Parts: structure tokens; C-alpha cells; sequence
């Protein structure tokens, strides 16, 4: 199973657990920030400063 | 008749739904631990298991099935004779004190 | 320049609630006007009309703006 | 109060299972919804009436303020 | 040779106070509020400090400094509104905690109950002095009214009021001493909370059933750490919703006006969590009687362990007592709403009836009803 | 509560009234001295000159 | 007595995750520049806050350079004029607060840095109050120099009617109809009261997603650890 | 303080007819939702140029 | 009497992997 | 730490706040100090254990 | 106050205007020195009689 391989490759050791958490947070911060910012800009398209900097 | 109202209140209280009996829910005031200590072994064991089961049920927010409810006529006041003696002894000590 | 606010007022004064508020308003108007020494003010019925009209106006208007 | 002199038990057996063997959501909706409905049925006839009469009082007072506030024909 | 967790002195105290503490197995979600308040307290302190580093407690600059915090300090607005709405959450959790204690017969713990009453009084004082600091119209005038309340006490009266004022009325000196008292008090609250926990631990905790749970105690760490963490996450959800979606939901707009002593705002109401007292204030025509009723409303919690007559500790098996308690809660919301509203014919009578009912339920209805229940249950 | 009172408690009260009254006098004197209570201090002879 | 509460207008930012229409913010700043700043004052916000919100850096510095601002002591202690910079707060039309009352009938124009967040009702009030002027009803005479406005408490404002159609010319070229001017200036005032509005909504979106992620997982962890106790089966076997 | 008629008015030196709260020579409000008249401060009247006012 | 002690049926709670009584537990321990 | 580019208003206000809070931390640490001390007892000038003479 | 404009002056207002203010101010100022004298003597005592073994 994929989950079993993930466990007894990268979850058994608590120190490996911490390393996994650290790298996962490193990537998750970027992914979540990008996604949330894209969604928020999509909702208010044309109503933010970044959408009207080109005009002026 | 008053017994109808007593039955209604017994059903409304809900401690029977947990399998408990009247004396299993009494607040343990200073007289109550002494009364409990004087209980015979078998009554004490049954009481402690019943209370443990009640706590188990309330942790899961569940009740006993309708069949296993302590009916009002089957409820026994096991503690009452001991509690009366403890209270009487306390009253006698107080009367001698004054 | 034709203000969209004025046109919204015009079409939104047709709502029958506005109709009753307005007719009550003149029913205050002639009563206060004819009565020389009276302290009554038609601000009450005017406020009723203003509320009834402006809720409707708030529903409309911003779409045109 | 530390473990060891809490109480006295005899002839009590507790069977339990590992958290890694059970499902953390065993019949979450199959059994949970009936239990929540039963609990609501047991409690509502005692909790609701004071709040509904509070709502009646609140509405009555809120309407009472205006007509005392309203113009008196005179 | 021995585990550090239960051999090192500080570690031993932490272990037998938060890790290996035997707690009842069936404590409901309400008990979680005990943790939340403490967390709120930390959230009140840790955020509050960061406001003290850009707030100048001077009349000429207090409001301007707060506006500077919210408009120019990097992420300052988050700190300010987090603080305000967290104080509101603190009072919400405090009221729910008192309700839990009253409901499930917890006031038999006596010492913990009295320490809790003292903590409650200290928290209300802290919030009162806190609201003044922004030096808005409502802040200034609410401080004026609440301090002028103390003029009702006989003899000393005006002298005590001016002593608090540091002058003839509220002014720069009053603002400064309010800021200093506000800074010091929460640490006293923290010490008192430590004493509260110390007193509580000697006897354990009251489970919802009210019976002794010595036969079902479980270690604290595996279960209740994560349970209270879930509770704190829920409280953070509510608090963050309040801060980031309606920051001024529980807040008068007029506090965003610089305090002008020459204009009385049309409405003078305290914070939302004081209205229940203030409404009682409005109920009693006599000023001295009003102040005595205001203090007695909170002081009545001390009488509760003496006013309990039912032979059942909890309220879980007591229906009529439950109905009475929920009527009491509804009366509390009624008092809050009445205090919010001004003082006219529709509200005066309602306030009088609400105050009378609030005292009557605690002092009369609840004990007599407990007697009725004991008689009805053959004991 | 009614559990008190009776024979033994009344002579306890009588025995402790002198000490309790002396402690009350101690409190009264300490209070009037601490706050410099004028109303009393325009009557005691030598301290009248303080004001 | 009586007061008329403002109707709940459908503002662009009324939405739970909506943002101020920054083009309308720019137009509203124009309105404040050539209408409200003449007698009304705004202090807590400065030209610096304009960048990245409604004006670019060049436009903001030009706007600051247009006005004249008093500075500190001269080489001998004089009060020399100076072209305003980006770090200058919006000039106050009247030097002392009493001079504002003296120039007017006697009521000082409140500062707009918080008027949206200080008046009960919000923009709906400030908008409607501008677009709510009407002839007084019969039977209520107003003093000379006073004006009747239903939404203003007391129904007696000291404003000359500030906003009327074709008062100013927007740089964009949108029609200058009175309703448009009022809406744009109201949006600008909302921005003035809450500059962090858009950022607050963005962080609120992030918080909503983060909690919708965390709460199920933490609840799952709680269920996992508590499942030892929620599945225990007791038994009693007395002799 | 809605534009009072200070030192003038049909009544005495005070008048504030923005609202129903008018004034009087002694300062009493003729009508209005004003909580009271123009506020009187405690003046320990010795005499002119001797009266104590706060 | 110790022989009479029998663990009640927990099959209502056991996960899908550890459900059969003749399939060991080590093979699915990693996955669970 | 300066809250800027030199010692100014920001630094002064932060210093006031930290000066306010810190002594309470000192009080807590002093309580911990006494706690740790009591588990072993005080040391006499002679250095020898004073368990017999207490 | 904790503002650069009104910090120093405020302290003077403590010494010159607050009833018995100079005593509190100089009590703090010199109590700091007493605190440090006692701290240094305590550290010296710990060094001398080997109390650092705890
Ligand atoms: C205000 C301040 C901020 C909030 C403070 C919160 C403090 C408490 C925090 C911990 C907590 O929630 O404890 C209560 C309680 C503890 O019991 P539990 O872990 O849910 O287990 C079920 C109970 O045994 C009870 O089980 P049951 O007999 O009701 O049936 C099983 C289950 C199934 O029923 C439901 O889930 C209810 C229907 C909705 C689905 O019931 C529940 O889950 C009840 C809770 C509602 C969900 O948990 C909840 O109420 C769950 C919170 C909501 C789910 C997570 C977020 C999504
Ligand atoms: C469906 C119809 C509505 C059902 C809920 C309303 C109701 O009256 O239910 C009474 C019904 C019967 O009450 P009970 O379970 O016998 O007594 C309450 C438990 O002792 C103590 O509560 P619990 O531990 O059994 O359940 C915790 C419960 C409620 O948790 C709490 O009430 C405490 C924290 C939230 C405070 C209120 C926030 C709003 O959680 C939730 O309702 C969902 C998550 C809420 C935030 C986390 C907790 O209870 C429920 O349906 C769940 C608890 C109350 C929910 C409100
Ligand atoms: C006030 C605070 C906010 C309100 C309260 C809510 C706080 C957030 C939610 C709760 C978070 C708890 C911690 C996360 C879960 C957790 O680690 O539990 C301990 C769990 C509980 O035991 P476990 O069994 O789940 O994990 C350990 C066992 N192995 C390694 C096999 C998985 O233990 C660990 O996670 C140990 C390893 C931790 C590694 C941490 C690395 C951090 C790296 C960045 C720094
Ligand atoms: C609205 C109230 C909260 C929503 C849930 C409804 C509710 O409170 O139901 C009452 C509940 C009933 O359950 P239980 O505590 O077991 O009482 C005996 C039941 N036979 O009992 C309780 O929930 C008791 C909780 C008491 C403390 C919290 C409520 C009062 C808060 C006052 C502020
Ligand atoms: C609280 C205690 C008082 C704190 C403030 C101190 C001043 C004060 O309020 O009272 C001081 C007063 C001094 O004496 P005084 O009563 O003024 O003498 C003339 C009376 N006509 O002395 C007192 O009032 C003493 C009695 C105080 C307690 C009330 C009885
Ligand atoms: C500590 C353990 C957690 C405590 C609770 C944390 C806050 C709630 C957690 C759940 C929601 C999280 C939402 C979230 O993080 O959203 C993102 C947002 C920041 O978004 P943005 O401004 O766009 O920046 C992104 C790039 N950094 O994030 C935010 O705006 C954060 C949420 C608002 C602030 C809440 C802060 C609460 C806890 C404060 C702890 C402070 C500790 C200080 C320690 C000493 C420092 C000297
Ligand atoms: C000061 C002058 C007096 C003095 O300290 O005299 C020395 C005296 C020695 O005392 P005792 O240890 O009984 O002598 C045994 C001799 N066989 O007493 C001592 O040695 C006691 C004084 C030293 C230890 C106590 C702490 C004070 C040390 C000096 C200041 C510390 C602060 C600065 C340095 C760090
Ligand atoms: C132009 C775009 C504007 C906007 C948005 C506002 N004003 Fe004025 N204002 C003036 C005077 C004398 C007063 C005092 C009247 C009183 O409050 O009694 C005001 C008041 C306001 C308010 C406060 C209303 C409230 O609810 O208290 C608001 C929100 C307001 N103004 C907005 C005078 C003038 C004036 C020339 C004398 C001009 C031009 C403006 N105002 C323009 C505006
Ligand atoms: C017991 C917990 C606390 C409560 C209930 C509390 C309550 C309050 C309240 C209601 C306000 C007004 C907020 C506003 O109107 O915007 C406030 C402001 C303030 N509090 Fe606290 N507070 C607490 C703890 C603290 C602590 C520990 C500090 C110091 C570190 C502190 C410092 C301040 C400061 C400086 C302000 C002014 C900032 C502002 O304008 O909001 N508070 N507090
Ligand atoms: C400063 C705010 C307070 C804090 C931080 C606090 C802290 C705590 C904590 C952590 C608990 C254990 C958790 C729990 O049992 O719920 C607790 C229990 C308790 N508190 Fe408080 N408390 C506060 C206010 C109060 C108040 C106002 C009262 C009532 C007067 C009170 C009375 C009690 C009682 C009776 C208990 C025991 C409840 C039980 O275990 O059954 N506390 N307190
Ligand atoms: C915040 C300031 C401090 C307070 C309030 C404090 C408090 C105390 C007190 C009351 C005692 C017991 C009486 C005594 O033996 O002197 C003590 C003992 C001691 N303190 Fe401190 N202390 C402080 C600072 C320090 C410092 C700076 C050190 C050295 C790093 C230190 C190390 C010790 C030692 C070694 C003892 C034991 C002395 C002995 O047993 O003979 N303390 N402390
Ligand atoms: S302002 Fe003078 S009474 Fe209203």
C-alpha cells in the first residue's frame, strides 16, 4: 500500500517525522498562499489595485 | 394520587435511564462517605460498578436500552438505613455538644 | 445631466406602500396647514414615507451606478 | 489524589482496544443522528420555553417603545 | 533511576497538575471552557503587551496613539481588534464557566468557588479600566458614569470618587492611573488562577452526573490535552471570525470619536458584558440601593453553596431545577438587552421585573424547588 | 444555623464578649488614627492641636 | 424626536469576502479633495497611505506637492511655507477647532478619518445623509442658516448641500451625477476608516480555509485518542 | 451644542432652537429632549469678584 | 472462572483491514 | 529593537512596556529560585551539612 | 507618559506637582541601587561559601 510505504519509509522515526513536517510546511506555505491569493483576486477581479496599476 | 406524581418525577429525573438507583446519585456530604464506608461488601461493589457504568454511559452521551432501566418499584434505598444512623449519630453528638 | 437617483425616486415612489405613506402625508399636510396655532409636525408621516421609499431605492439604484 | 489510592474496586473487568485498530468515526451518521435527536427531544421541553418567552418579551418591548414613541393625535 | 517527569520539582508540579492529573472520564464540553479562559488570559496578556509598546496613556495622545496603532503599525490593527474581541470572548467564556459551575453543583468546592468569584470581580475591574484607555466618547462618559456611581456610598462618597479620579473629574491623571492599574491587574489574575487550580486539584473535579468519579479517573495527558486543544481551536475559530469579518460587531461606533467632555453622547452604555449589572443599576430608584444591588448581583454567587438544599450535587437528574436555571439564563439575557436599551416606559418596568426575578430565582425559587424535588423523590 | 445556640454556646459568647469588644475598640482607635478622622480628633485633648 | 435609520444599500464591499472598488476610492478621494476638504477635515490619514490603494507613487507625490504646508522654525524662527510631501497628513482647512465653528454657523465639521466607523449605520448613513436632502415638511420651521435632513439626528443639519450633480469633474470621465459623487466619496470614507479592509478580507479567507482544514483533522486526532475509551466494554463478575 | 444663540435670542442671553431645547434668561430649556437646562455649576457666592466658581 | 473471561465482539469498531480473524495484523499494521 | 533607525518614541514606549512586565517575570523566577532551594536546604558558612543542627 | 514629547516633563511633574511625588521617584531611583548592592553581595556570598554547588 502507498500509505504503508509512506509510513515505513518516512513516518516511523519521530525525527524523520519532524523533517517531513518541516519540508511539508515549507511547500504548503507557498501552495496555500498562492491558492488563497488567486481565489481572493478572482472574487474581486477588477476591484484591487493590482488589477488597475496598468491604467495609471 | 401522589404516587402518580412520584412516578412522573422518577421518570423525568432520568437517573433510571442510566441504570442508577436513587441512593447512587446522592451528593456525598460529610455524612455520606461515612454511610458508604459502613456498607456491606456486596452492596458497595454493586454500587461502585453501577456508578462506573453510569460514568461510562455519560462519557458517550448514551443511555441504557429501555429494558434495562431501574423501574420505580424495583428501586431500593440501600443507603437509607445507614444514612439515617449516621445522621442520628451526628444529631446526638451535636445535642451533647450544646 | 439626468441623475439616476431622481429616476429611481420616481419609479420607486409608485410602490403601493409609498402610495399610502404619501396620502397619509397630505392628510397631515392640510390638517397642519389649516390649523393655524398647532404644534403638530408632519415629520412623522414624512419619515414613514422616507423609510418606505428608501428601502426600495436601496434595492435599486446601485445597479445603474 | 494521585493514582493508587483513588478508590477500591473488586470484580470489575475492562476490555479495550488499540486506537490503531478501531475507526475514529464508527457509524458517525448512522448512530450519531438518532442520538442527537434523542438528546434534543429530552432537553428541548426544558430549555426552549424560557428563550421563547424571552423572544416574546423582547418583541413586545421593542414594539412598545415605538407606539409610546409615535405621535399622539391631539 | 527515576523519571524526570515525576522527580524534578518543577517537572513534578507540571506532571501532577497537567499530565498525570486524574480527571473524570465523562466531563462534557462545558468543562473545556476552564482551559479556554486561561488561554484567553494568555491571549489577553500576550497581545495586550504589544499594544502597550505603541500606546501613550496621555489625554493629548491616547486616541491619536491608538489610531496610529491601527493605521501605521505593521499589522497593528490585528493586535488591537484581536485584543478587544478577545476580551469579549473572555467574558463569554467566563459567563459560560459560571453557568457550568452553578448547573453541575460545582460550588461545593467552596474555596475554588470563592477564588473564582474574586477572579471574576478582578476581571470586570480590568475590563472597565481597559475600555477607558482608547479615550473615546463612550470610553470617557462610561468611565464618568461608573465612577460617579461610587458617590452613592455614605459619608466618604465624593472624597473616594475624587480620590479615584485624581482630581475633580476624569482627566489625564485618571487615564494614566487606569492604564497602570490595567497593566498590573492581569498578573494578579494569573496568580489567582494558579491558586484556583491549586484549590481545585485537592478534590478533583465535578463530573456532569455529580457523583464522585474516583472509580473512573483517567490520566489527563492522553485525552484532555487534545480535547482542550480542540476547544481552544474552536474558540480561535470564533474569535478570528469576529476579528477578521466583523471587528466592531460587539462595539459601539461612537468610541471612534475623540473624547469631548462638552458633549454627552445620546446613548451611554457600558460594554456588552457589563449591561446586566448596569440594567440592575437602572432598576433601583435609590442610588445607594442601586450600587448595593449592582454589587450583590455578582456577590450572590458566594451564597450558592449555602443555598443548595437538594440531596443531589448535580442538576442532571433534576428537571424543575433545570427549568428554573434556564429561566435564570433567559432573565440574564433579558437584563443585558434592557441595559442596552434606554430608560423609558416600556423598559423600566421590564427592568424592575427582570431584576426582581434574577434575585428571586437564586434566593427563593431554587431552594424551595429543591425541597419540593427532595420531597417528591422520597427523600 | 440552629445547630448552634443552647447552653454551652451562650457562656462561650459571654466569655469572649470582653475580648471581642476590646478588639472592636482596637479597630475603632486604629481606624480613627489611620485616616486622621477629624470628627473624633477635635475632642481628644492633646491631639486637638494637630489641626 | 424620532430618527430614520439608513437603508442597507448594496455596497460593493458588503459581501463577506468583497473588496473596496479602488477605482471608486480614487474618485472619492478626488471628491474629498475638491469638495469636502474645503471645510471638512481629515487628519489620521496622509498622502503616503494613498500609494498602492488608489494613486500611484508619482500621482501621490504630485498631489502632495500641489498643497502648501506650514513647516518648523526658519533660520531665524519664522513659519515658512513648504510644498507638501508624501509624509504629510491631509491639511486641516481651519487652523484652530473653534475657527471652524466661527467660519460656519457654529457647528464644527467632524473629521472624516473615522466618520464611517463612528456613525451608527455606517456608509449607508453617510451616503443617504448626502442624498437625503429635501424640503422641510409643513409645520416644522427651520432656523435661518439651517437645513433639513431626515437622516441627520435632530433633522437640522448645518451643511450647505455639499453634493449636487455637476459639482466636480472626475479624472476618469464618469458622469458627475450627485448619486455617483455620493457613492464614490462614501466608499473613500469607508477606506479612510478601515484602510486594512481588503487585507482583512484576504486574511479572513485564509483563516476560513485553514480552519476548515485543521478542525476536521484535530477532531479526527481527538477521536483517535479517545476511541480507547469510547469503545471500552465493562464487565461485572461478583462472586 | 447645535449653533446656540449665545448672548442673544428672543429669551435671555441663551437660546438654542436647533432642537426643541430652547433656553431662558435663567437658562431653563423651554422644551426639548435636552436632559436639563444650561448646566449650573456650584458657585460659593461670596459676592462679585469674590464668588468661587469651578 | 478465569477461563470464562472472553473478550466481547469488537467487530463494530475494527477497521476494514483488521476485520477477519484469520488474516494476521502485521501485514496491515504499516498501513493503519 | 530600536523600532526604527535610532532611539526614539517607539523605543521609549517598548522600553516602558518591558520595564512594566519584567519584574513580574523576576518574581516568578524568584519563586522558582526559592522552590529549588528548599529541596536541599540552605548552606551554612562552614559548608558542612547542618542537618543535625536545625 | 511614555511619549518622547512628554516623558521628561512628566517626570518633573512627578517631582514638582504630585503630592509626595519626589519621595516616590527618588525612592525608586535609589532602591534600584540598593537592589544591585544586595544582588552583588548575594553573588559574592554564593561565590564565597560555595553555595553555587546547589
Ligand atoms: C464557545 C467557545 C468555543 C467552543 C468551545 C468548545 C469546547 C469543546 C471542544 C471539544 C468538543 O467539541 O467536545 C464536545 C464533543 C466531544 O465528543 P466527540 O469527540 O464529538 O464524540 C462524540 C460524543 O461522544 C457524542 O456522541 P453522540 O452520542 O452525540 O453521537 C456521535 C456523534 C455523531 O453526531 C454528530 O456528529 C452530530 C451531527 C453532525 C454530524 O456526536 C457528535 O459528534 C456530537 C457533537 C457534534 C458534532 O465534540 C464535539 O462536539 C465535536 C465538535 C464538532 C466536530 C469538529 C468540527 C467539524
Ligand atoms: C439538531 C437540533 C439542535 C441540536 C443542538 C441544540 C441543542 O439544544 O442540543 C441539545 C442536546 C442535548 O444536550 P446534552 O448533550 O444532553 O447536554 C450538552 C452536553 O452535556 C455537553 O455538550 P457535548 O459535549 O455533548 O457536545 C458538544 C456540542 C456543544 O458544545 C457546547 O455546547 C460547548 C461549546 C459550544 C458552546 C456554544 C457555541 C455555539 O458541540 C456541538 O454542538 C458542535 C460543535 C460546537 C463547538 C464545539 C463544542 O445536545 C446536543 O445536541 C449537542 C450539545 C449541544 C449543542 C448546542
Ligand atoms: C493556543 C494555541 C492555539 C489553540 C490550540 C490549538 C493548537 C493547534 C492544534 C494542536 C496541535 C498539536 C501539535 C500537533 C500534533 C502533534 O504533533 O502531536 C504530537 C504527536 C503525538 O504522537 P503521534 O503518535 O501522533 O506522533 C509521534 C509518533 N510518530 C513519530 C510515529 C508519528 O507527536 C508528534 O507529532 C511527535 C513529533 C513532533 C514533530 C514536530 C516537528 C515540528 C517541526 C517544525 C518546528
Ligand atoms: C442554549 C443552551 C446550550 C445549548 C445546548 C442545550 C442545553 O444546554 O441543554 C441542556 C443540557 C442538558 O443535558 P445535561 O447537562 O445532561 O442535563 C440533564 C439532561 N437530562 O445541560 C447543559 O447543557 C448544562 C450546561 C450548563 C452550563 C452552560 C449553559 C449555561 C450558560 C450560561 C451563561
Ligand atoms: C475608605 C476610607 C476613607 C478614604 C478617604 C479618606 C478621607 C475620607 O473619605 O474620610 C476621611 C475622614 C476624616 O474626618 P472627617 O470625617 O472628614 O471629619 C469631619 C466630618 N464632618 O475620616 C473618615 O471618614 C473615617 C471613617 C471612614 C469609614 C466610614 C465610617
Ligand atoms: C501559536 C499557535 C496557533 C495560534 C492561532 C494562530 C492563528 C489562527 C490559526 C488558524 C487560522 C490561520 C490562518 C492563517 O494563517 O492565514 C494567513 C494569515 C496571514 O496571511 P497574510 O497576511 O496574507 O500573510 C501570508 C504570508 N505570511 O494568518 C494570520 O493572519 C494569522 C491569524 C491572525 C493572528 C492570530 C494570532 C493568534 C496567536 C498569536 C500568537 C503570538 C505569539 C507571540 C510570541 C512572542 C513573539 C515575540
Ligand atoms: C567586608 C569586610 C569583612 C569581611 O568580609 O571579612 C572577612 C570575613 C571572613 O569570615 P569567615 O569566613 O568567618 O572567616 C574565617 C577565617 N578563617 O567575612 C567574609 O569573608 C564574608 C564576606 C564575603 C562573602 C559575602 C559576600 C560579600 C563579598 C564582598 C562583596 C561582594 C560583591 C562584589 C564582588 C562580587
Ligand atoms: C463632502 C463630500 C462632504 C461629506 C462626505 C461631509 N461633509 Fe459636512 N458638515 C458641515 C457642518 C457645518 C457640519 C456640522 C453639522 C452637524 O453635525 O451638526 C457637517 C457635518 C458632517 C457630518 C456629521 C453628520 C453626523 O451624523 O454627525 C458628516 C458625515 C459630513 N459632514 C460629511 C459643513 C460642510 C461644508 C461647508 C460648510 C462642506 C462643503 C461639507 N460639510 C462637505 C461634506
Ligand atoms: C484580563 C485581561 C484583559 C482584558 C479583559 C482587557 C480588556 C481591554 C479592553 C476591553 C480594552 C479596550 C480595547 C478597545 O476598546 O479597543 C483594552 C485595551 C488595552 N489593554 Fe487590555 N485587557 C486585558 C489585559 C491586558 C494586559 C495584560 C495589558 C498589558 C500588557 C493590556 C493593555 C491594554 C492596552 C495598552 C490597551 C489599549 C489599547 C487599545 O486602545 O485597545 N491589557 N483592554
Ligand atoms: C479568571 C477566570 C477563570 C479561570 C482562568 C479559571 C480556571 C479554571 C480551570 C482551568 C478550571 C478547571 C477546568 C474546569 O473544571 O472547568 C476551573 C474550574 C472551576 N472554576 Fe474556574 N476559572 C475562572 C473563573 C471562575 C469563576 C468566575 C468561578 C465561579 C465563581 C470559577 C469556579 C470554578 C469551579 C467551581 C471550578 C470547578 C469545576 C469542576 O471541575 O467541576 N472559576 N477554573
Ligand atoms: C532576584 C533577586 C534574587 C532574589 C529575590 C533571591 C532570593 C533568594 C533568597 C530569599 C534566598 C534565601 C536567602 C539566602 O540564602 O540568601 C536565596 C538563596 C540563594 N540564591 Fe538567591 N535571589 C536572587 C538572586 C540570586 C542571584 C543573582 C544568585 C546567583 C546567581 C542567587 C543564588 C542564590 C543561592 C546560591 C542561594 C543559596 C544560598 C545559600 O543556601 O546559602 N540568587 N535567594
Ligand atoms: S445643541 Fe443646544 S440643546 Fe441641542
Amino acid at each position: 500500500t502507498l500509505t504503508a510505504r509512506l509510513y515505513s519509509l518516512l513516518f516511523r522515526r519521530t525525527s524523520t517525522f519532524a523533517l517531513t513536517i518541516a519540508v511539508g510546511a515549507l511547500f504548503f506555505e507557498r501552495a496555500f498562499d498562492q491558492g488563497a491569493d488567486a481565489i481572493y483576486e478572482h472574487i474581486n477581479q477588477g476591484k484591487l489595485w493590482k488589477h488597475i496599476k496598468h491604467k495609471y | 394520587w401522589l404516587e402518580g406524581i412520584r412516578k412522573w418525577y422518577y421518570n423525568a429525573a432520568g437517573f433510571n435511564k442510566l441504570g442508577l438507583m436513587r441512593d447512587d446519585t446522592i451528593y456525598e456530604d460529610d455524612d455520606v462517605k461515612e454511610a458508604i464506608r459502613r456498607l456491606p461488601e456486596n452492596l458497595y461493589n454493586d454500587r461502585v460498578f453501577r456508578i462506573k457504568r453510569a460514568l461510562d454511559l455519560t462519557m458517550r452521551q448514551q443511555i441504557l436500552p429501555k429494558e434495562q432501566w431501574t423501574k420505580y418499584e424495583e428501586d431500593k434505598f440501600y443507603l437509607e438505613p445507614y444514612l439515617k444512623e449516621v445522621i442520628r449519630e451526628r444529631k446526638e453528638r451535636e445535642e451533647w455538644a450544646k | 445631466l439626468v441623475d439616476p437617483l431622481t429616476t429611481v425616486r420616481e419609479q420607486c415612489e409608485q410602490i403601493e406602500k409609498c402610495i399610502k405613506a404619501r396620502e397619509r402625508l397630505e392628510l397631515c399636510d392640510q390638517r397642519v396647514s389649516s390649523r393655524s396655532q398647532t404644534e403638530e409636525d408632519c415629520t412623522e408621516e414624512l419619515f414613514d414615507f422616507l423609510h418606505a421609499r428608501d428601502h426600495c431605492v436601496a434595492h435599486k439604484l446601485f445597479n445603474s451606478l | 489524589r494521585e493514582f493508587g489510592h483513588l478508590t477500591r474496586m473488586r470484580h470489575v473487568i475492562t476490555y479495550s482496544l488499540s486506537p490503531f485498530e478501531q475507526r475514529a468515526f464508527p457509524h458517525y451518521f448512522t448512530k450519531g443522528i438518532p442520538n442527537v435527536l434523542r438528546r434534543t427531544r429530552a432537553c428541548i421541553l426544558r430549555v426552549a420555553p424560557p428563550f421563547v418567552v424571552f423572544y416574546l418579551v423582547y418583541t413586545w418591548g421593542t414594539q412598545e417603545f415605538e407606539k409610546s414613541k409615535r405621535k399622539n393625535p391631539a | 533511576m527515576t523519571n524526570i517527569r515525576k522527580s524534578h520539582p518543577l517537572m513534578k508540579i507540571i506532571n501532577n497538575a497537567f499530565i498525570d492529573l486524574p480527571a473524570p472520564s465523562n466531563i462534557s464540553s462545558w468543562w473545556n471552557f476552564g482551559s479556554l479562559l486561561g488561554i484567553c488570559l494568555i491571549l489577553q496578556i500576550l497581545t495586550g503587551l504589544f499594544l502597550a509598546m505603541h500606546y501613550t496613556s496621555d489625554t493629548t495622545t491616547a486616541f491619536s496613539s491608538v489610531t496610529h496603532i491601527c493605521r501605521d503599525v505593521n499589522y497593528g490593527w490585528v493586535i488591537r481588534y484581536l485584543h478587544a474581541n478577545g476580551a469579549s470572548m473572555f467574558f463569554i467564556c467566563l459567563f459560560i464557566h459560571v453557568g457550568r459551575g452553578l448547573y453541575y453543583g460545582s460550588y461545593m468546592f467552596l474555596e475554588t468557588w470563592n477564588i473564582g468569584v474574586v477572579l471574576l470581580f478582578t476581571v470586570m475591574a480590568t475590563a472597565f479600566m481597559g475600555y477607558v484607555l482608547p479615550w473615546g466618547q463612550m470610553s470617557f462618559w462610561g468611565a464618568t458614569v461608573i465612577t460617579n456611581l461610587l458617590s452613592a456610598i455614605p459619608y466618604i462618597g465624593t472624597d473616594l470618587v475624587e480620590w479615584i479620579w485624581g482630581g475633580f473629574s476624569v482627566d489625564k491623571a485618571t487615564l494614566t492611573r487606569f492604564f497602570a492599574f490595567h497593566f498590573i491587574l492581569p498578573f494578579i489574575i494569573t496568580a489567582l488562577a494558579a491558586v484556583h487550580l491549586l484549590f481545585l486539584h485537592e478534590t478533583g473535579s465535578n463530573n456532569p452526573t455529580g457523583i464522585s468519579s474516583d472509580m473512573d479517573k483517567i490520566p489527563f495527558h492522553p485525552y484532555y490535552t487534545i480535547k482542550d486543544i480542540l476547544g481552544a481551536l474552536f474558540m480561535m475559530l470564533i474569535l478570528l471570525i469576529l476579528v477578521l469579518f466583523s471587528p466592531d460587531l460587539l462595539g459601539d461606533p461612537d468610541n471612534y470619536t475623540p473624547a469631548n467632555p462638552l458633549n454627552t453622547p445620546p446613548h451611554i452604555k457600558p460594554e456588552w458584558y457589563f449591561l446586566f449589572a448596569y440594567a440592575i443599576l437602572r432598576s433601583i430608584p435609590n442610588k445607594l440601593g442601586g450600587v448595593l444591588a449592582l454589587v450583590a448581583s455578582i456577590l450572590i454567587l458566594i451564597l450558592m453553596p449555602m443555598l443548595h438544599t437538594s440531596k443531589q450535587r448535580s442538576m442532571m437528574f433534576r428537571p424543575l431545577s433545570q427549568c428554573l436555571f434556564w429561566m435564570l439564563v433567559a432573565d440574564l439575557i433579558t437584563l443585558t438587552w434592557i441595559g442596552g436599551q434606554p430608560v423609558e416606559h416600556p423598559f423600566i418596568i421590564i427592568g424592575q421585573l427582570a431584576s426582581i426575578l434574577y434575585f428571586l430565582i437564586i434566593l427563593v425559587l431554587m431552594p424551595i424547588t429543591s425541597i419540593i424535588e427532595n420531597n417528591l423523590l422520597k427523600w | 444555623l440552629s445547630r448552634f445556640l443552647g447552653p454551652r454556646y451562650r457562656e462561650l459568647a459571654r466569655n469572649w464578649i470582653p475580648t471581642a469588644s476590646m478588639w472592636g475598640a482596637v479597630g475603632a482607635v486604629g481606624l480613627v488614627w489611620a485616616t486622621d478622622w477629624r470628627l473624633i480628633l477635635d475632642w481628644v485633648p492633646y491631639i486637638n492641636g494637630k489641626f | 424626536d424620532l430618527e430614520l435609520h439608513a437603508p442597507s444599500y448594496p455596497w460593493s464591499h458588503r459581501g463577506l469576502l468583497s473588496s473596496l472598488d479602488h477605482t471608486s476610492i480614487r474618485r472619492g478621494f478626488q471628491v474629498y479633495k475638491q469638495v469636502c476638504s474645503s471645510c471638512h477635515s481629515m487628519d489620521y490619514v496622509a498622502y503616503r497611505h494613498l500609494v498602492g490603494v488608489c494613486y500611484t507613487e508619482e500621482e501621490a507625490k504630485a498631489l502632495a506637492e500641489e498643497v502648501e504646508v506650514q513647516d518648523g522654525p526658519n533660520e531665524d524662527g519664522e513659519m515658512f511655507m513648504r510644498p507638501g510631501k508624501l509624509s504629510d497628513y491631509f491639511p486641516k482647512p481651519y487652523p484652530n477647532p473653534e475657527a471652524a465653528r466661527a467660519a460656519n454657523n457654529g457647528a464644527l465639521p467632524p473629521d472624516l478619518s473615522y466618520i464611517v466607523r463612528a456613525r451608527h449605520g455606517g456608509e449607508d448613513y453617510v451616503f443617504s445623509l448626502l442624498t437625503g436632502y429635501c424640503e422641510p415638511p409643513t409645520g416644522v420651521s427651520l432656523r435661518e442658516g439651517l437645513y433639513f435632513n431626515p437622516y441627520f439626528p435632530g433633522q437640522a443639519i448645518a451643511m450647505a448641500p455639499p453634493i449636487y450633480n455637476e459639482v466636480l469633474e472626475f479624472d476618469d470621465g464618469t458622469p458627475a451625477t450627485m448619486s455617483q459623487v455620493a457613492k464614490d466619496v462614501c466608499t473613500f470614507l469607508r477606506w479612510a476608516s478601515e484602510p486594512e479592509h481588503d487585507h482583512r478580507k484576504r486574511m479572513g479567507l485564509k483563516m476560513l480555509m485553514m480552519m476548515g482544514l485543521l478542525l476536521p483533522l484535530v477532531y479526527a486526532m481527538k477521536r483517535h485518542k479517545w476511541s480507547v475509551l469510547k469503545s471500552r466494554k465493562l464487565a461485572y463478575r461478583p462472586p | 451644542g447645535c449653533v446656540p444663540i449665545a448672548n442673544a435670542g428672543d429669551f435671555g442671553g441663551y437660546y438654542c432652537p436647533c432642537h426643541g431645547s430652547h433656553y431662558d434668561a435663567s437658562g431653563r430649556i423651554r422644551k426639548g429632549p435636552a436632559p436639563l437646562n444650561l448646566e449650573v455649576p456650584t458657585y460659593e457666592f461670596t459676592s462679585d469678584d469674590l464668588v468661587i466658581v469651578g | 472462572s478465569h477461563t470464562d473471561i472472553r473478550v466481547p465482539d469488537f467487530s463494530d469498531y475494527r477497521r476494514a483491514e483488521v476485520l477477519d480473524s484469520t488474516k494476521s495484523s502485521k501485514e496491515s499494521s504499516d498501513a493503519r
